[PDB]
RNA sequence: UUCAAAUGAGAACUUUGAAGACUGAAGUGGGGAAAGGUUCCACGUCAACAGCAGUUGGACGUGGGUUAGUCGAUCCUAAGAGAUGGGGAAGCUCCGUUUCAAAGGCCUGAUUUUAUGCAGGCCACCAUCGAAAGGGAAUCCGGUUAAGAUUCCGGAACCUGGAUAUGGAUUCUUCACGGUAACGUAACUGAAUGUGGAGACGUCGGCGCGAGCCCUGGGAGGAGUUAUCUUUUCUUCUUAACAGCUUAUCACCCCGGAAUUGGUUUAUCCGGAGAUGGGGUCUUAUGGCUGGAAGAGGCCAGCACCUUUGCUGGCUCCGGUGCGCUUGUGACGGCCCGUGAAAAUCCACAGGAAGGAAUAGUUUUCAUGCCAGGUCGUACUGAUAACCGCAGCAGGUCUCCAAGGUGAACAGCCUCUAGUUGAUAGAAUAAUGUAGAUAAGGGAAGUCGGCAAAAUAGAUCCGUAACUUCGGGAUAAGGAUUGGCUCUAAGGGUCGGGUACGAUCAACUUAGAACUGGUACGGACAAGGGGAAUCUGACUGUCUAAUUAAAACAUAGCAUUGCGAUGGUCAGAAAGUGAUGUUGACGCAAU
RNA sequence: AUGGUGAACUAUGCCUGAAUAGGGUGAAGCCAGAGGAAACUCUGGUGGAGGCUCGUAGCGGUUCUGACGUGCAAAUCGAUC
């Protein structure tokens, strides 16, 4: 049957002014303000949060060691490693069919 | 007497734009060598939904020629486009949906949209939903191009403006009843402040020049001279015919 | 507001040279379920945190008391 | 249990509107709210996202389209104008 | 205590002690929700004890989904009457 | 208003302290003409408009 | 409201106790925003003020009181405002905000005459202002005052900017290894440049999981009742930021390869584009144990005693439950001609500029250690007397927390925690009033008119017409039951079976039957009157604030009209000028 | 007539925030059964749509032509809505 106030001056329900209810050592029941969560980091390609990285918000990355900010792909914080496997398989396959290409160019001239 | 409604939309104080939701202004890319020369191709990122429009947009990228980076522009989609598409553009493109080609490089009987008027405004004409222009002829000579408007009227611009192909997405917009005020209320909040609209008859001698009277009527004329004068415009202006079609 | 598990790692921060004050707490518990057994804590102070080992079996927590450096001065319960 | 008989989906708007425009609805929102096959990952995906685009959640493939459906009818006509106009100068 | 006490046996339960529609005290969403997820809830113990096979499983799976199916025991009842109608018509094809 | 700009508090400070009486030994003086303090500012009767 | 006592010269009104009540947690409580400005607090005093009184006071005279690296501002941008360059204007000044502009300072190489010349390359975003509710670096518990505290005290943390030292790690394969993979880890080089993520977002609906509250059983204490009954009724058993370790939906990888199609959600979506199945990775809101931290806080008992007061022991434990309530969150679903901010800021990746192992050279994104953290705000009311209404005015004014019963219920009524008991009083009980009730018989005969009052009312079962745009009309109209007690029935769970049954735990739901009574039973409260037509506007919606809420305005729908930009409609005094327009006929403008 | 001051009230658009018990009706979509050649129709479920509906807080201001009308109030109070 206890009731709690806000501890900071803004007496409104906005998005920053959270309130979680604690109960405190000294037997009361006390309002603490809870900080916006915290959202996962995307592929920049299929938009699928990309595993692997520790989700925080932006400026409580600088403060972490760069292994929960990363992988050990190549692409490694970036895309989602079935986006990487894919690029890789692109890359390949279309510089080898572009040298195909680039003899019929010599053929096609000794051909005419 | 009173400054009138239409009148009071000029000096643009609450009936300006919303523009705030707007992703930017669709445009075509300048007019530079690489496109006018031969072709330069991007790719479509995403193709999504603009605010205050009834067509969607598409987001090409393209690569900057003289510089390393990539540069990303917004076209008005045509129908058919899919993410992952190559969208070519240039004079040597070729013609498929989606390709912005100059006018001079295509058949007659072609179908396109978002054509410029003058070679290098980056579009005009026929950017509503479910448009197009087609190309009934040419003019190699003295170059230019025959056309015709959405509208029905005949244009003829140059040859060296450029114009992509195809129908633009969002055909059918109209065909569905609106039914009801508050889809049009949430329409126009998008748009501007045009809307409800207050009958001039419904009003006083002050408000319009509809207004007064012990019955509601307009007591003159409803067309008015094309050489009017600032706020005697209003009804149906200059008209050379009037009433139902048959 | 830390702890350490090891003994030996225990013995080092109190030579860390950051350390200035300890102290040992005695608490009275039981284990298991019937019988009880005397808790003793550990707690070094360093510049940035407070370290404590918690020893069950009093059979160790005597040999550790008298391995305290003579410098570190110890304030007890 | 087919429920209604005439008015269908649009039983939502009840009594109200008059039964012509209620009618005329009916024809685009079962167009609107329908599912349809994906020209490229070979399933039925695809639904509209808003006016004028057109969502798979197969192969994610987003496609421009009809307001109130997939495929408007002056378009199909343009890419198959489109198409016979390429290969006249290409034959 | 003794007024909840009462009720616990059924008193004070009647219908001049009834004010809000069967729904708003118990609604019928929260009762069918406890029913399937029940029968539902059910059927995957069977199937993991290989008392029924997945193919008479998917078939109750989905007359669950509508009804046919009054209770818990109603469905036991079922699927040993189900059961049994393999065992006749496989042993008499035999 | 319970959250506050200095220049603001700056001319609170001043109010209060032009909120006293005359000392009384003002009126003792030679040829004084004052009698009270006829400038007296209170909370309940006129807001000094900032 | 009342009694008594205390103060005083004086008490219906001040203070304490004793009663009696009330607001009833959508408060008459506990806090803030705008606004006030000292109203807060202490002592004195009672001329005036408090529309009676006054020893009391938001009054009067004198004083004291607001403590920050973490809370705010400060910073960023929004909608807009506004210099500069230019352009008008007799001029006050106007346009415009990156514009017809020579609009600027960086990264280090070149220097070991000395510091920064000369060096290549760059990057073209090119003022500023604009939010105490949006974005955002970081603080918690306990104690303390006459009045201040997330600021003071004690303890336990954390962030940022800067300096360098120690340990570990790496290096002879110069810039680490492991796992098939998802990815792992204490570390484990990286310039210009480029790209990607975060910041960063509507609403509704049910479903899941959490936290506080609610309910509640065993046990350890304290209080109230006892004429009789009651293993009884009430109350205390509490656990912060932070840190480390393990944990789960969704997502993913490997193996294998599916018809006798299987999996599967409250909600039918998923699978040869590889499903079920077997085994793994991952995020860590959240929960779990350990450190904080019992030494704190609480509740009990025992001793001393003008003081100051301490001292002294003990216990501070183990559990259950849910369509419960409040708020947070996650995965799904619905809706749109509506798809529901920007930026600073921070990080990762791509690239490879360079710089460096072998007699020894780095790394401050691993550990530990070291130094600094400024300026203004901080009191109190937030309203039936601190704000605004000439005032101590029944008016007006944004917001959080929210106990038990009854019940569908955050309705009404009643209570527990906290808060008041303030509004001039006393005696009498005329008329007429104002507010609230009741009436024999009749039942609008009254009146411009059923105005006003009454009747109806909750739920369960039975039953429902014309008409209709087939959606409705419909709670149509109308009928029957309802308390109490004692029983019967139906609905769930956890659990062991060699490769049919038993047991235990725990719920508010429905239906049925006997008995029962002054025929009473939605017993107070709460709670539609219904039907046959006519004129009129389709509907929802809006308007004369303070005589009109309408049949008027609006609306969808219908139709007409101008307009292809060198343009349509409009603005400006002018303009190198502006709105539609971040626009393009499925559009804009005028009806 | 000239030159100045006002959107703290109110009017309307924008930006960014916040606020709303409990019930009734039960649309698409979906599941099982029944009929039949078919197109489909009929029953039982499931779901939870609407400028739907009863009704609190909220916003209004219909009737009494109530109270008040040198008022509490230069627009308020009660019941009704």
């Amino acid at each position: 049957a206890q009731r709690v106030t806000f501890r900071r001056r803004n007496p409104y329900n906005t998005r920053s002014n959270k309130i979680k209810v604690v109960k405190t050592p000294g037997g009361i029941l006390r309002a603490q303000h809870v900080k916006k969560l915290a959202t996962r980091p995307k592929c920049g390609d299929c938009g699928s949060a990309l595993q692997g990285i520790s989700t925080l918000r932006p400026r409580q990355y600088a403060t972490v060691s760069k292994t929960h900010k990363t992988v050990s792909r190549a692409y490694g914080g970036s895309r989602c490693a079935n986006c990487v496997k894919e690029r890789i398989i692109r890359a390949f396959l279309i510089e080898e069919q572009k040298i195909v290409k680039k003899v019929v160019k010599e053929q096609t001239e000794a051909a005419k | 007497g009173r400054v009138i409604r239409n009148q009071r939309k000029g000096a643009g104080s609450i009936f300006t734009s919303h523009t705030r939701l707007r992703q930017g202004a669709a445009k075509l890319r300048t007019l530079d060598y690489a496109e006018r020369h031969g072709y330069i191709r991007g790719i479509v990122k995403q193709i999504v939904h603009d605010s205050g429009r009834g067509a969607p947009l598409a987001k090409v990228v393209f690569r900057d020629p003289y510089k390393y980076r990539l540069r990303e522009e917004i076209f008005i989609a045509n129908e058919g486009v899919h993410t992952g598409q190559f969208i070519y553009a240039g004079k040597k493109a070729s013609l498929n949906v989606g390709n912005v080609l100059p006018l001079g490089s295509v058949p007659e009987g072609t179908i396109v949209s978002n054509v410029e008027e003058k070679p290098g405004d980056r579009g005009a004409l026929a950017r509503a939903s479910g448009n197009y222009v087609i190309i009934i002829g040419h003019n190699p000579d003295e170059n230019k191009t025959r056309v015709r408007l959405p509208s029905g009227a005949k244009k003829v611009i140059s040859s060296d403006a450029r114009g992509v192909i195809g129908v633009i997405a969002g055909g059918g917009r109209v065909d569905k009843p609106l039914l009801k005020a508050g889809r049009a209320f949430h329409k126009y909040r998008l748009k501007r402040n045009s809307w409800p609209k207050t009958r001039g008859v419904a009003m006083n001698p002050v408000d319009h020049p509809h207004g007064g009277g012990n019955h509601q009527h307009i007591g003159k004329a409803s067309t008015i001279s094309r050489g009017a004068v600032s706020g005697q415009k209003a009804g149906l202006i200059a008209a050379r015919r009037t009433g139902l079609l048959r | 507001a830390r702890e350490i598990t090891d003994i030996k790692q225990f013995l080092e921060l109190t030579r860390r040279a950051d350390v200035k004050t300890a102290t040992v707490k005695i608490n009275k518990k039981l284990n298991k379920a019937g019988k009880p057994f005397r808790q003793t804590k550990f707690k070094v102070r360093g510049s940035s945190s407070l370290y404590t080992l918690v020893i069950n079996d009093a059979g160790k927590a005597k040999k550790l008391i008298q391995s305290l450096p003579p410098t570190l001065k110890v304030n007890r319960l | 249990a087919k429920r209604t008989k005439k008015v269908g989906i649009t039983g939502k708007y009840g009594v109200r509107y008059g039964s012509s425009l209620r009618r005329q609805v009916k024809k685009l929102e079962i167009q609107q709210h329908a599912r349809y096959d994906c020209s490229f990952c070979g399933k039925k995906t695809v639904k509209r996202g808003a006016a004028g685009i057109w969502t798979c959640s197969c192969c994610k493939k987003t496609v421009a389209g009809g307001a109130y459906t997939v495929s408007t009818a002056a378009a199909a006509t343009v890419r198959s104008t489109i198409r016979r106009l390429r290969e006249m100068v290409e034959a | 205590r003794a007024h909840a006490q009462s009720k616990r046996e059924g008193r004070h339960s009647g219908y001049g002690k009834r004010k809000g529609t069967r729904e708003a005290r118990l609604p019928s969403q929260v009762v069918w929700i406890r029913r399937l997820r029940v029968l539902r809830r059910l059927l995957a113990k069977y199937r993991d004890a290989g008392k029924i096979d997945k193919h008479l499983y998917h078939v109750l799976y989905k007359e669950s989904k509508g009804n046919a199916f009054k209770h818990k025991r109603a469905l036991v009842e079922h699927i040993i009457q189900a059961k049994a109608d393999a065992q006749r018509e496989k042993a008499l094809n035999e | 208003a319970a959250q506050k700009s200095f220049r603001i508090k700056q001319k609170m400070a001043k109010a209060k302290k032009q909120n006293r009486p005359l000392p009384q030994w003002i009126r003792l003086r030679t040829n004084n003409t004052i009698r009270y303090n006829a400038k007296r500012r209170n909370w309940r009767r006129t807001k000094m408009n900032i």
